[PDB]
């Protein structure tokens, strides 16, 4: 397996506008998801 | 490596256990509320494969590579006595729902233990068999121990076979004994406390017996030395906790209960 | 601790546009839903 | 009479058992007056310290177990 | 009631809850120096540049350390626990009055001497007459008399509720096949709100309790008119 | 070779990366719900709906923040990279086993966010009462997926306390005996018995939950001679010990950060702080029922809960004085992760203090079920646990990626947060002491101005936890590679480097006596 | 039964660079395979029961 | 030794194994039924049971087990 | 009465080689703790190692609970930063 910095993780940092994206749509799904399932809720 | 512990390949039965879990836990609800046991039924399945590959890995680590040095077995000790302690403390829980329900029967139940309209099991009749047989595996099992460390393969297989055989007659036992009772697990708190209480050592006895019927075909193929056979060991020390809490079970609700 | 600079900088520039990406994808999803409650 | 008094075998919170026992009270008494057909003016006290301190709806459905034979208590 | 940027607690009713605010005050005192004492040592710790990062002994600062504070834990529990056995002790209540909890409003039921029972329900925004609180009025009040020991029993028809008049110092849970005491003793006539205080479902923010305390002989007269 | 190292890991390192990624995300779900309460809080009326999707949301916010952000966090994460490091271990004691504690998290997240939903989810508080969580008044699938969430999750942990006691007792250097072993250690071992024997009476009592609700028992229901007061015994014999599960890491991390900052080579009285966290984890177990002070127990009850709750200030002080103490003569460093652990000491202290005012039972019949409860435990889990947790984090970053932060943004971070959560919550005890409910939508309109600030003060810490978000992404962007860290002498998880390679101590360290 | 605990060994401890669960031979892959297909498969359809679950 | 747990086995432990046996044999047989009486404590039903027709426990026994409605 | 393998009949693989060496009296795989020399540059602290460096960690007194971590390499003795106590790697 890869060692060193950038290598021990399941994700790439090898470009910092793709990691940019990545990180977005991780963090975002998370804060994003109770707002939808509210709005399912409300919308039964 | 220059340390004795042991560096596991890298194995896919933590995942497939993780989502054996999922299956069934979203199986029972489906079967409680969809109707289907479907979801059920393959997660019960993938349960199955997952410990049959994830145990049998085990044994291959241990008796055919030689990974269990006296570090990794020391290891193993602890974990399966920290285990047997969650069960004890899981137990404990259901314990508690009997004494409460039955130091201080409401007034729905009459304001009586045992509730108006419960007739017990009489506890000198099978509870007392059950206990007898529970006992004696318990001495078979020593029986068991004590001919594999002298070196005894004849008497090990046989002293291990009556154990099982018991194991297997008290499951026996507490099938009939369910099917006669007089009383359900919607009778009110004593269907539920019996029940529920009883069910969950049988689900033990069970697992326990499985578990020595292992040990058996593992000592049939010469797994065991004299002095190496923690499965044995880590059997054995279930086998009494099983034992122990059917004990209390049999103090608490079968005979103080009554 | 002591470290190497950076392998990679991020200018000021660059700073700006992963703050701002950052901060618009927590915001606008959940403000989308928030605006649209009377209409759930 | 004003309301129950305080009674030492019921000191704490939990005053059900207290409600129980003046309900199964009154109306042991009361059958056994009835069946000597003696007079039920003597269970009079267990009868308003029961209705004192029992729930309407406790009350009720006690009754209401008492005549379809399904009361789990002893009369 | 409550009243706008209140910080503490409601105006005592009752004897008990007056105890409850002095022994909030002795409590709140030492909250406060012990706060303080441990932001000023830190701050304290912080502002020197003298040095001292070889090994230092522990065990005689240990003693102060453990001796001080069993010995503040003492002087807190003390009026505590005369507080806690003072609203335990016998008093020889003049009324019991029973409160059912139900999915959303309480129930009261006075049945002492005539069957007397009635609902309380939270009186809609829409419908609240000029002045009248938010969330707080009810259709029916609790009437009580007035100085006069009132044993209150609580319970439940449906889930978990909790009965609760914060300005007379009283929670009391309402469970199912449980009927829970407490004593009401109001030192005056008027109007004490409280509100559910156990999760209890879509409505648990809007079944409100409102306590109507008068004199003896005009609550033997609403009582008469309410059979 | 991706699936065999992330998905069939038995790497301890690798494992606790798992954990933290999944405690983060946890952490953005739990951040929404908590923004979705003080939305609906954060003026007079209703914004959403009436209490039972409030009271899903509030219910989902603890499950998200205790059991996917917190626990796996400091436990999973934390503890799985530095506990082996520390004690010189080459892994873990068994794992494989370590891998199922992760990968049942996921599948207990999905149950929880299906259990919210089915029908109208489990608006129940993260107690889960009966009889309103019961087949009744909730009547469908949402408590039941909410039950099963709470079994995988207390399987993951179960397995996961075998695993790290069985570690610290067997895989320390021969010659290393319990009282050489670091603070952080300790800390694990103590949580890890607290998980062992309390997750299990949890188990006991929500299985009881669903049998009443789906095979017609009545433990909990009073027609069949049951009572619900008997599932709040079993929940809080757990529950109590839970919140030190909650601190008892935290606490170890705080020994290591105020250490290191401070420039000692030691924490002040090792011995007493040792002795604290057994003394907290001991009567941790014997004083759950003073979330039981209103139910109606008997007053000698009352008097014993109160005592023995007191009792749990003085282990807890000697901690508190011991950190000072590790501060006193320090060459001081104001590192992003000093600040964490100095707000910790101070915002902890006035939270236990909040608590030892709720120990009282005559007190807790005004304050019980009032936001004072709120702004106690709030003071102790967003600003001791989560502060623990911040400190941790932006101490540890660079050992686990090998890339330093930016210490000027982490500055900032901190001192939006701070702003944020003392606004959020010191105006709930005013809302507390002046009789405002836990679990309502809507509040009489004397309540709006402390209502008002308390939710503004909550888009404050959104901010800093987007700006969190920003931070770690530009350490990455930027690539700043460490090279010397200080005191390595007594920190043992930095002398491998930065990061360590996939396999450390494969020889042992040499240990003499 | 006879002892075959040493032919066990030998084939167990053969340098094919196998990970352990697959080192029996082509039954370990056929079951690996049929044990991660069902999982997979089920966890596809327990996110399908969900979505049906999830509206009324 | 295994020569004195194998003599507790065969000397102690299944002779009362056998003797409990004796005893239970001897106390069999089935004892009359008791009147059906409609509890509101028993025959609990607040959710239908996922088997049968919802109505029957798992291990329900015809013979000793009445429906809420009493015995089949 | 036999038929049951031994240890030395059946054990293979580490388990093996840690019950071959304990016979010899030999440690290769780190079981016990070494014994402390006087620790002075005459009589140093002698650190088995198979490779160039290893970490040393020394309980400077009896019973402290901070133990003193540092990389041992190859060459001239070095000694604990904390107590002076000299230590000489064996590769
Ligand atoms: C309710 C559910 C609970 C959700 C919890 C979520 C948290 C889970 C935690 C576990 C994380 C997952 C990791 C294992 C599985 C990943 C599978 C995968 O494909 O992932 C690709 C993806 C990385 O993509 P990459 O950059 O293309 O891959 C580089 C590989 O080296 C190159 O690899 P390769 O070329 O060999 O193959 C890569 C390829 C193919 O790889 C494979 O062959 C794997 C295929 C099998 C997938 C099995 C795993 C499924 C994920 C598990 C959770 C569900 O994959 C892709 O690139 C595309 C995959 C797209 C699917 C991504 C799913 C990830 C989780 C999503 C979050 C939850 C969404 C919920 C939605 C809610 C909306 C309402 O990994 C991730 O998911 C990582 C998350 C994103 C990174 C954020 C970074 C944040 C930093 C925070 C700091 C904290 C750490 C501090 C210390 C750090 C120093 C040590
Ligand atoms: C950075 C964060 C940014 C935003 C933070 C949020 C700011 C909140 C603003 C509060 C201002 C209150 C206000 O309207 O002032 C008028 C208010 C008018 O006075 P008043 O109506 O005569 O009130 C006297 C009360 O009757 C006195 O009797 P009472 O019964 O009415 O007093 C009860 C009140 C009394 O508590 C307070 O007044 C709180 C003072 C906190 C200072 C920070 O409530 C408490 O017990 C609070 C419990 C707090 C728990 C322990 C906190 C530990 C303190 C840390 C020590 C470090 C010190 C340096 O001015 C003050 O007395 C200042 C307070
Ligand atoms: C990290 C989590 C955490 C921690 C560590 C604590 C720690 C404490 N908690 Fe708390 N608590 C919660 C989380 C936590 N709590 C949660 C989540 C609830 C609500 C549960 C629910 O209903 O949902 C709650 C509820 C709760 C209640 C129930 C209140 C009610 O519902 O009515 C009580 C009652 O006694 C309590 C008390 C305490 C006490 C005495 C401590 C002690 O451990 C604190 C000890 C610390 C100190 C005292 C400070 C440092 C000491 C000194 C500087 C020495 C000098 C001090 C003195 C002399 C006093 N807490
Ligand atoms: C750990 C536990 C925890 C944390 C951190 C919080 C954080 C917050 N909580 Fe709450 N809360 C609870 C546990 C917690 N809460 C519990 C147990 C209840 C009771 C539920 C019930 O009644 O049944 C509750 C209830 C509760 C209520 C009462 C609801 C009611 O009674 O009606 C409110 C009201 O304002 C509130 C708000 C918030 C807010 C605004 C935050 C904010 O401070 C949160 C801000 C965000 C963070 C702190 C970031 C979190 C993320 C990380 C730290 C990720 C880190 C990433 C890396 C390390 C890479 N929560
Ligand atoms: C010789 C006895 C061996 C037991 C085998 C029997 C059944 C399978 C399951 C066994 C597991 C044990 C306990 C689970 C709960 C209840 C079953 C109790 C034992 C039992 O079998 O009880 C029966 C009822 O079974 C019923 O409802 C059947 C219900 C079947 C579905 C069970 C639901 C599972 C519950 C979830 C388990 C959660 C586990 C938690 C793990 C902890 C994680 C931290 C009794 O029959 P009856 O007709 O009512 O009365 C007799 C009248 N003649
Ligand atoms: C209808 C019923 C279905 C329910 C599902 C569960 C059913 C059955 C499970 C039965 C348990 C079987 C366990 C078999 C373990 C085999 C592997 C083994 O025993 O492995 C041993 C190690 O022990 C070890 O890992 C010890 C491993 C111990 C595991 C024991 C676990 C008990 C399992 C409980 C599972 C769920 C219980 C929860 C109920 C609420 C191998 O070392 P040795 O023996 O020294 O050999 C080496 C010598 O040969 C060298 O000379
Ligand atoms: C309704 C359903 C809800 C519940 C969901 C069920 C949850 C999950 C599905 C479980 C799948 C189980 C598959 C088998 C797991 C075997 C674990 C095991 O046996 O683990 C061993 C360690 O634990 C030990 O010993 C001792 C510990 C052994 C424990 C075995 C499994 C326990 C499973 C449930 C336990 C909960 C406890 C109940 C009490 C509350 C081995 O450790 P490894 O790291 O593998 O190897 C180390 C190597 O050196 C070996 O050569
Ligand atoms: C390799 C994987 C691919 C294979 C896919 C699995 C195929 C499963 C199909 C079987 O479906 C079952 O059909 C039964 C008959 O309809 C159902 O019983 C249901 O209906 C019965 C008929 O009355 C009732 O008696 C039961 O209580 C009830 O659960 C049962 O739930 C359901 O699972
Ligand atoms: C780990 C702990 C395990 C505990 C196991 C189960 C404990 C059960 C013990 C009995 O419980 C008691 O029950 C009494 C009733 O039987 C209660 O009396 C209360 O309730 C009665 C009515 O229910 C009143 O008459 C009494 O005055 C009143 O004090 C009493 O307080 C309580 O202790
Ligand atoms: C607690 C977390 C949330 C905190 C507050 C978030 C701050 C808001 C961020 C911006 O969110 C957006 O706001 C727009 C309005 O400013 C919305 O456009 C809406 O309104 C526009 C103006 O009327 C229309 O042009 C668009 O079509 C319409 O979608 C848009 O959907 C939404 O994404
Ligand atoms: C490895 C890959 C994993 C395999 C995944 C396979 C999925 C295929 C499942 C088939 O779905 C079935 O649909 C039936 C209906 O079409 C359902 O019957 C049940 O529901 C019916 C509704 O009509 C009723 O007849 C009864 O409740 C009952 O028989 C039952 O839920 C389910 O078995
Ligand atoms: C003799 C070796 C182990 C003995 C354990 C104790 C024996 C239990 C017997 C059951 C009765
Ligand atoms: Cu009724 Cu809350
Ligand atoms: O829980 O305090
Ligand atoms: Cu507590
Ligand atoms: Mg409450
Ligand atoms: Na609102
Ligand atoms: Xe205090
Ligand atoms: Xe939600
Ligand atoms: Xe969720
Ligand atoms: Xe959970
Ligand atoms: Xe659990
Ligand atoms: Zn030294």
């Amino acid at each position: 397996y890869e060692e060193g910095p950038g290598k021990n993780i399941p994700f790439s940092v090898e470009n910092k506008w793709r990691l940019l994206a990545m990180m977005t749509l991780f963090f975002g799904s998370g804060f994003a998801a109770p707002f939808f399932i509210v709005r399912h809720q409300l919308l039964k | 490596q220059t340390h004795a512990y042991h560096m596991v390949n890298p194995s896919p039965w933590p995942l497939t256990g993780a989502l054996s879990a999922l299956l069934m836990t979203s199986g029972l609800t489906m079967w409680f509320h969809f109707n289907s046991m479907t979801l059920l039924m393959i997660g019960l399945t993938t349960n199955m494969l997952t410990m049959y590959q994830w145990w049998r890995d085990v044994i291959r680590e241990s008796t055919f590579q030689g990974h269990h040095t006296p570090a990794v077995q020391k290891g193993l000790r602890y974990g399966m006595i920290l285990f047997i302690i969650s069960e004890v403390l899981f137990f404990t829980g259901f314990f508690w729902a009997f004494y409460h329900s039955s130091l201080a029967p409401t007034p729905e139940l009459g304001g009586c233990w045992p509730p108006t309209g419960i007739h017990p099991l009489n506890p000198l009749e099978v509870p007392l068999l059950n206990t007898s047989v529970l006992l004696a595996s318990g001495v078979s099992i020593t029986w068991a121990h004590h001919s594999l460390m002298e070196g005894d393969r004849k008497h090990m297989l046989q002293a291990l076979f009556i154990t099982i055989t018991l194991g297997v007659y008290f499951t026996l036992l507490q099938a009939s004994e369910y099917y006669e009772a007089p009383f359900t697990i919607s009778d009110g708190v004593y269907g539920s406390t019996f029940f529920v209480a009883t069910g969950f050592h049988g689900l033990h006895v069970i697992i326990g017996s499985t578990f020595l019927i292992v040990c058996f075909f593992r000592q049939l193929k010469f797994h065991f030395t004299s002095n190496h056979h923690f499965g044995f060991e880590a059997a054995a020390w279930y086998w009494h906790f099983v034992d122990v809490v059917w004990l209390f079970l049999y103090v608490s609700i079968y005979w103080w209960g009554s | 601790i002591t470290a190497k600079p950076a392998k990679t900088p991020t200018s000021p520039k660059e700073q700006a546009i992963g703050l701002s990406v950052t901060f618009l994808s927590f915001l606008l999803p959940a403000g989308w839903v928030l605006y649209h409650l009377d209409n759930y | 009479y004003q309301t129950a008094p305080f009674d030492s075998r019921f000191p704490n919170q939990n005053q059900t058992r207290n409600c129980w026992q003046n309900y199964l009270d009154f109306h042991r008494c009361e059958k056994a007056m009835t069946a000597k057909g003696g007079d039920v003016s003597v269970c009079e006290w267990y009868r308003r310290v029961y209705k004192s301190l029992c729930p309407i709806s406790w009350v009720s459905t006690w009754d209401d177990r008492r005549a379809e034979g399904t009361f789990p208590g002893k009369i | 009631m409550a009243y706008p940027m209140q910080l503490g607690f409601q105006d005592a009713t009752s004897p008990i809850m007056e105890e409850l605010l002095h022994f909030h005050d002795h409590t709140l005192m030492i909250v406060f120096l012990i706060s303080s004492l441990v932001l000023y040592i830190i701050s304290l710790m912080l502002t020197t540049k003298l040095t001292h990062t070889s090994t230092m002994d522990a065990q005689e600062v240990e003693t102060i350390w453990t001796i001080l504070p069993a010995i503040i834990l003492i002087l807190i529990a003390l009026p505590s626990l005369r507080i806690l056995y003072m609203m335990d002790e016998i008093n020889n209540p003049s009324l019991t009055v029973k409160t059912m909890g139900h999915q959303w409003y309480w129930s009261y039921e006075y049945t002492d001497y005539e069957d007397l029972s009635f609902d309380s329900y939270m009186i809609p925004t829409s419908e609240l007459k000029p002045g009248e609180l938010r969330l707080l009025e009810v259709d029916n009040r609790v009437v009580l008399p007035m100085e006069m020991t009132i044993r209150m029993l609580v319970s439940s028809e449906d889930v978990l509720h909790s009965w609760a008049v914060p300005s007379l110092g009283l929670k009391t849970d309402a469970i199912p096949g449980r009927l829970n005491q407490t004593t009401l003793m109001s030192s005056r006539p008027g109007l004490y709100y409280g509100q559910c205080s156990e999760i209890c479902g879509s409505n648990h923010s809007f079944m409100p309790i409102v306590l109507e305390l008068v004199p003896l002989k005009y609550f033997e007269k609403w009582s008469a008119s309410m059979l | 070779m991706f699936i065999n190292r992330w998905l069939f890991s038995t790497n301890h390192k690798d494992i606790g990366t798992l954990y933290l990624l999944f405690g983060a995300w946890a952490g953005m779900v739990g951040t929404a719900l908590s923004l979705l309460i003080r939305a609906e809080l954060g003026q007079p009326g209703t914004l959403l709906g009436d209490d039972q999707i409030y009271n899903v949301v509030v219910t989902a916010h603890a499950f998200v923040m205790i059991f996917f952000m917190v626990m796996p966090i400091m436990i999973g994460g934390f503890g799985n990279w530095l506990v082996p490091l520390m004690i010189g271990a080459p892994d873990m004691a068994f794992p494989r086993m370590n891998n199922m504690s992760f990968w049942l998290l996921p599948p207990s997240f999905l149950l929880l966010l299906a259990s919210s939903m089915v029908e109208a989810g489990a608006g129940t508080g993260w107690t889960v009462y009966p009889p309103l969580a019961g087949n009744l008044a909730h009547a469908g699938a949402s408590v039941d997926l909410t039950i099963f969430s709470l079994h995988l999750a207390g399987v993951s942990s179960i397995l996961g306390a075998i695993n790290f006691i069985t570690t610290i007792i067997n895989m320390k250097p021969p010659a290393m005996s319990q009282y050489q072993t670091p603070l952080f250690v300790w800390s694990v071992m103590i949580t890890a018995v607290l998980l062992l024997l309390s997750l299990p009476v949890l188990a006991a009592g929500i299985t009881m939950l669903l049998t009443d609700r789906n095979l017609n028992t009545t433990f909990f229901d009073p027609a069949g001679g049951g009572d619900p007061i008997l599932y709040q015994h079993l929940f809080w014999f757990f529950g109590h010990p839970e919140v030190y599960i909650l601190i008892l890491p935290g606490f170890g991390m705080i020994s290591h950060i105020v250490t290191y900052y401070s420039g000692k080579k030691e924490p002040f009285g090792y011995m007493g702080m040792v002795w604290a966290m057994m003394s907290i984890g001991f009567l941790g177990f014997i004083v759950w029922a003073h979330h039981m002070f209103t139910v109606g127990m008997d007053v000698d009850t009352r008097a014993y809960f109160t005592s023995a709750t007191m009792i749990i200030a003085i282990p807890t002080g000697v901690k508190v004085f011991s950190w000072l103490a590790t501060l006193h003569g320090g060459n001081i460093k104001w590192s992003p992760a000093m600040m964490w652990a100095l707000g910790f000491i101070f915002l902890f202290t006035v939270g236990g203090l909040t608590g030892i005012v709720l120990a009282n039972s005559s007190l807790d019949i005004v304050l019980h079920d009032t936001y004072y409860v709120v702004a106690h435990f709030h003071y102790v889990l967003s600003m001791g646990a989560v502060f623990a947790i911040m400190g941790g984090f932006v101490h540890w970053f660079p050992l686990f990626s090998g890339y330093t932060l930016n210490d000027t943004w982490a500055k900032i971070h901190f001192a939006i947060m701070f702003v944020g959560v003392n606004m959020t919550f010191f105006p709930q005890h005013f809302l507390g002491l002046s009789g405002m409910p836990r679990r309502y939508s809507d509040y009489p309109d004397a309540y709006t101005m402390w209502n008002t600030i308390s939710s503004m003060g909550s888009f404050i810490s959104l901010t800093a936890v987007m700006l969190m978000v920003f931070i770690i992404w530009e350490a990455f962007a930027s690539k700043r590679e460490v090279l010397t860290v200080d005191l390595t002498t007594t920190n043992l998880e930095w002398l491998n480097g930065c990061p360590p390679p996939y396999h450390t101590f494969e020889e042992p360290t040499y240990v003499n006596l | 039964f006879e002892n075959r605990v040493a032919e066990k060994q030998k084939l167990f401890q053969e340098d094919n660079g196998l990970p352990v669960h697959l080192k029996g031979g082509a039954t370990d892959n056929i079951l690996y395979r049929v044990t991660m297909t069902l999982c997979l498969g089920g966890t596809l359809y327990s996110l399908y029961c969900l979505g049906w679950a999830s509206f009324p | 030794g295994a020569r004195t747990w194998r003599f507790l086995t065969f000397g102690l432990a299944l002779p009362s194994v056998a003797l409990c046996t004796l005893n239970s044999w001897l106390h069999s047989g089935h004892r009359e039924r008791p009147a059906f009486i409609p509890y509101h404590h028993l025959r609990i039903r607040t959710k239908p049971f996922s088997w049968g027709d919802g109505n029957h426990t798992f291990f329900h026994n015809p013979r000793v087990n009445p429906l809420p409605t009493g015995y089949e | 009465g036999g038929g049951v393998p031994t240890d030395e009949e059946q054990a293979t693989g580490l388990e093996r080689e840690v019950m071959l060496a304990a016979r010899k009296g030999q440690d290769p795989y780190n079981i016990l703790a070494p014994k402390a020399t006087s620790g002075t540059k005459e009589d140093p602290n002698l650190v088995p190692s198979i490779t160039n460096k290893r970490i040393v960690g020394c309980i400077c007194e009896e019973d402290n609970s901070t133990v003193i971590w540092f990389w041992l390499h190859k060459g001239e003795a070095q000694r604990c930063p904390s107590c002076g106590t000299h230590y000489k790697l064996v590769p």
